[PDB]
């Protein structure tokens, strides 16, 4: 049957559910001699196709509890006045086979009322379901798990104490989980040796477990269409050996990925960033300060408690393409905490639409995925949108920033969410953002140094084949004030020049065989196998400094606008 | 340049993958009115034999005046369905 | 059974309910010979999981009244046309066992109609329930108590005279009540000696009684997972001695608190502030004036009545940021032992941006219910700053939120208990109507802390942290010529951060030594930095900064002398 092996994604909420349900189910007799209330209901919510029903079935099988599935529309499709009988009989049957697990798939259909509550019979169904759910006499060990797309879609009374008192957001699987899902979905098709499922997994961003299964099936169907159809040898049952002779090639998977259309790309991603400190070449003072502020409270919470100091839970990066987003990702990676990034377009959308309640939802999501690093990238976007030199007649306060401040003030309770803010215009940022209890720790990210520039060039060119002849230290030193974005542009232009030269050359060489068919075929391989000095020289010919020295001067002004006075530098105690 | 940016990633995707370079998926034509930017976009779409979707300025102005920007989501979804496609935003400066 | 001991939180509304219900129930025969109308219905409302049903059951048990529970959805889940029979039979059965208490849990389901009143059968249920509730012939002593999340959620006709004429807001338990709830929920698990339930209670802000029970259960489950599972010795019934051998450690409670997710952190807090005058080192003139304005009318109401003077019920604190206005308001509330409600600027800005000023009415009603209370409007000038301040909008200083606040204040004073305190760092831009008589007229200026005040602020900030006696605090306070309270707090926090970093780095290196060069005899020398030293404070003060410039202090001095008591009456003498 289905078990933990079938449950893919390694998303680490299956472990939480296990810790939740073993003792109530794995050790049911224990609770008989101990006075404790187990989890009467667990609400699994997330994007559709994430395997919530699969997870519930696997838990039921691995714990031995009698699994009962109450399909939402199955009862809803039944005639009014007798569907209530179906729900009551389902609970009674689950009660009989104690311990039992009752799974309500698509719970947002039985009790969708969000206090709007249209209709008459559906109100009866929701109220009776409430009576049954609250009617659990704590006898036996029936655990009611329900599936829902979002927590707010179901009736709020279902979310109350004793009905569904604890919720788990399965969420979209990540690259590691996408790879494991691909492995589980590719185990009987005799996958080819060339295909590794790693490149596909990385390119598979935005898919869900159902999406991964559909992509694998589409690749298999492409393989079946490409071969074994030309022969057209078919019978009632295709020969096992004949079908096994085919191997799903990388090309088939690539085409399937091109024909994927993932079912929820837009959904926000809660993922541990893969970026590491290696990608950033320097910022040692900044790196150490970030390590302090974030890592120290958790690695050594006892020492923070000993001195009675509460660590700051907000940091605001200010600077000119210098790597603030990358720095935030790296700091999140070092602590192995989930990273949530709120770019400027999202804030601008909330501001234009006059919908700031999304800030509440974003903060709740960050709270659920703890430990997390809630990063508000380019937080000054709203101020720029309203102006910056003259702007609106009013002050710096705006709806979105006010909601963010309210959530931060109401935050800190969680002890895990850490707010990081990045802004290229510190002058226009609202001052309230920098007050204590908010993003008070201001960190300045300067233009990368020569060593930092070398590291940035190496990180950008790690994947590309770069000839050892081209000296990278010389190029980094040559770039007196290039930003990280400028270095990335130079590397991309060099790669583009190399690609164009290689394409043009092999194209001509192919004319050369077509025009003059050679008697003996002897390919000399690639005329340009790796990026050379001339490519980099031509690319650097177009190198440009995006960041002018005047805006760096303004940042230096603000930095010295956070000046530690000029009279205490020699402070000595009287002794 | 247009041939490079659009056609090269598809005609020779393998060589783009070899150097680990992701081709740019956006190009902004700037110039005086009546010089053939719309025609150039149509020609580049024709060379690649990819579907062409044109969003003229009146449509953007209608979305802006009506405060209905969800149409952008619908337009992008339609462009995604009709792949390969060249989503052209003609006279994008109309709102400004 | 369940009684007052089970009812935790010590939130002091259980006492009010007791005073409400003893004589009607504890002395039912008394009302037979005396002509008086007892409380026919009591509406208990508050956040879910606060124990309203538990409180009702405890009252019923401790008074001997026959408790009847009418679950909201229990009747609502029944078939239409026969649920009305269930409600009528419930009232008749409660009538038979006089005296009896009828508890309607989740009343917002039987009669949710807020004049929207969707559907047909639910209108019948609400009207029939109204007929029954108003149909109490004052015979027997059935008391109908109902539970609801908010007063406005239920049908207004239920709120009318004779149906539910008196309401009690149980509200979220406080630190003292959170601690007592933890004690009641931790009494049979054999809590460990290291765990005290005091630190957990302080860190437990935002939880409700149900949340506290869930946290305790989660800690117990963590303890059960950490131990007794490794051995894996299990049978049909776990041995009592084996299970008793385990003790819930502080670490388990800490993890559970990390995994709490309290079910209503956002809900407004009505709590007696723990801040005391000790935290503020000075402001003796301000302290005495605040004591007068707030404490004197209540401590000696008779003397206020004798002279026919109505004490001012509004005070507006003005001064530079970080000087302790919020702390002063908390201290004054603590001295009078009155509930404190704080409305920070973000809330006002949210009401202004959302064009929802009816929240001011709700806030004032909540303050009225929790009397005696000190309704503090922190940073009241936020809306004026948002609209400008130098040029601003084309219109005047009037805005929607301030206008609603003025309307509520004008309609206030009836309660005789709510006291409005306003704090503003920009007195120039504050609306003048706020300062008119009957409003926050008593303007109090909070100046930058003095040397003695600075010493007190440093001591308060460093009370928890281990500070070596070598570091002289008076010298540091005197050295800081014009540091604000916030600046002193920043200096102390930076010193603590430096000490923490040094201690972490040092013990980390010392651990490498042990690992690099395994010593033959283990002899830990304890902590290399056990308390904050002079060098830490010197390095921290190296980064000390004056947040408040002298020009803004000059503007505050201008406004202060802009409330100048004339210049010709100083020598006023009566003719004699
Ligand atoms: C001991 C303590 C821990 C804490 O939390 C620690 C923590 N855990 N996970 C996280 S989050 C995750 C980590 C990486 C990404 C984010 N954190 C955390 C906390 C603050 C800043 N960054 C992380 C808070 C406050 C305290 C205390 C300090 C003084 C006193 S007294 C009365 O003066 O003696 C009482 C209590
Ligand atoms: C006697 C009186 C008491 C009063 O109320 C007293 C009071 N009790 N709780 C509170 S509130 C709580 C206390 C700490 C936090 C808040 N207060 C109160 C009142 C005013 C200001 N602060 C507190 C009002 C007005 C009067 C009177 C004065 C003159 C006359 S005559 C016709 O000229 O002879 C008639 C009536
Ligand atoms: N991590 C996974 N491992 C194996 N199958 C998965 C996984 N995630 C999703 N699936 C696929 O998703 C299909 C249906 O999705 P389902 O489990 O019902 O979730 P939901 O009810 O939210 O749509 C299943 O048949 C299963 O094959
Ligand atoms: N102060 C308290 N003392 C003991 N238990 C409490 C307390 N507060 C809440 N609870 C717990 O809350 C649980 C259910 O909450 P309940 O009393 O029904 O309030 P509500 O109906 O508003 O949700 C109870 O089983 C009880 O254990």
């Amino acid at each position: 049957e289905v078990g933990y092996d079938d449950i893919g994604g390694c998303r680490k909420q299956l472990a939480q559910i296990k810790e939740m349900v073993e003792l109530p189910l794995r050790h049911p007799a224990l609770f008989k001699a101990i006075g404790v209330k187990p989890p009467r209901g667990i609400l699994l919510y997330g994007p559709p196709g994430t395997g919530k029903t699969l997870i519930a079935r696997a838990v039921a099988n691995e714990t031995g509890a009698f699994f009962f599935l109450i399909n939402g529309p199955e009862i809803m499709s039944k005639l009014a006045g007798e569907s209530e009988s179906n729900l009551r009989k389902a609970f009674e049957e689950a009660e009989k086979n104690a311990p039992a697990i009752i799974f309500i798939d698509e719970l947002d259909a039985i009790a969708p009322k969000r206090e709007k509550t249209h209709g008459e019979v559906e109100r009866r169904i929701v109220s009776q379901l409430l009576t049954l759910m609250d009617g659990l006499k704590q006898r036996a060990h029936v655990i009611v798990m329900a599936a829902t797309n979002r927590p707010n879609s179901i009736d709020p009374a279902l979310r109350r104490f004793g009905r569904f008192d604890r919720e788990v957001d399965i969420g979209i699987p990540d690259a590691t989980g996408r790879l494991e899902i691909l492995q589980i979905h590719t185990k009987n098709m005799k996958l080819a040796d060339d295909v590794d499922l790693e490149q596909v997994a990385n390119e598979t961003h935005g898919h869900v477990g159902a999406d991964l299964a559909a992509l694998c099936s589409e690749a298999a169907l492409q393989a079946i269409r490409k071969k074994m159809d030309l022969i057209d040898l078919e019978d009632e049952t295709i020969d096992a050996e004949v079908m096994n002779s085919l191997a799903v090639t990388m090309d088939d998977f690539r085409w399937a990925l091109s024909q994927s259309n993932p079912s929820a790309l837009r959904e926000t991603v809660v993922e541990v960033p893969q970026v590491t400190w290696e990608d950033i070449g320097g910022l040692e003072d900044v790196k150490r300060e970030l390590q302090e502020l974030v890592q120290y409270p958790v690695e050594h919470p006892d020492k923070f408690l000993k001195f009675g100091m509460t660590p700051s839970k907000g940091v605001l990066f200010y600077g000119p393409g210098c790597g603030k987003t990358l720095l935030a990702k790296a700091i999140a990676n070092e602590c192995q905490a989930n990273f949530i990034s709120i770019k400027g377009p999202e804030l601008l959308t909330m501001w234009f639409g006059e919908s700031e309640a999304n800030v509440r939802e974003i903060f709740d999501k960050a709270r659920q995925a703890a430990p997390c690093v809630l990063f508000f990238d380019e937080l000054d976007s709203i101020a720029k949108a309203r102006g910056g030199n003259i702007g609106d007649g009013g002050g710096a306060a705006d709806r979105v920033i006010n909601q963010i401040l309210t959530e931060m003030d109401g935050m800190s309770t969680k002890k895990n969410v850490f707010i990081i803010g990045a802004t290229n215009r510190p002058d226009i940022i609202d001052p309230a953002i920098l007050r204590p209890g908010r993003l008070d720790q201001l960190i300045y990210i300067p233009l990368p140094d020569e060593k930092s520039r070398v590291a940035i060039l190496k990180a950008n060119l790690r994947k590309s084949p770069v000839a050892k002849d081209v000296d990278l230290e010389f190029l980094a030193k040559m770039t007196n004030g290039f930003s990280g974005a400028d270095l990335t542009e130079i590397c991309q232009r060099a790669c583009k020049l190399a690609i164009r030269e290689s394409i043009e050359s092999e194209i001509r060489r192919e004319r050369e065989r077509q025009t003059n068919p050679s008697a003996m075929e002897v390919e000399e391989d690639d005329p340009v196998p790796e990026i050379r000095r001339d490519h980099f020289e031509e690319a650097m010919r177009f190198a440009r400094r995006s960041v002018s020295d005047n805006d760096i001067r303004k940042y230096e002004m603000f930095a010295q606008t956070l000046q530690q006075s000029r009279g205490f530098g020699s402070f000595r105690f009287p002794s | 340049e247009l041939q490079e940016l659009v056609q090269y990633p598809v005609e020779h995707p393998d060589k783009f993958l070899k150097f680990g370079m992701t081709p740019s998926k956006g190009v902004l034509f700037y110039g005086p009115p009546g010089c053939g930017k719309t025609l150039l976009a149509k020609a580049i779409a024709n060379e690649c034999q990819a579907n062409f979707i044109s969003i003229k300025g009146p449509e953007l102005l209608t979305m802006w005046f009506g405060e209905s920007e969800a149409n952008v989501r619908e337009i992008f979804d339609k462009a995604r369905q009709a792949a390969p496609c060249v989503l052209f935003f003609d006279e994008l400066d109309s709102i400004a």
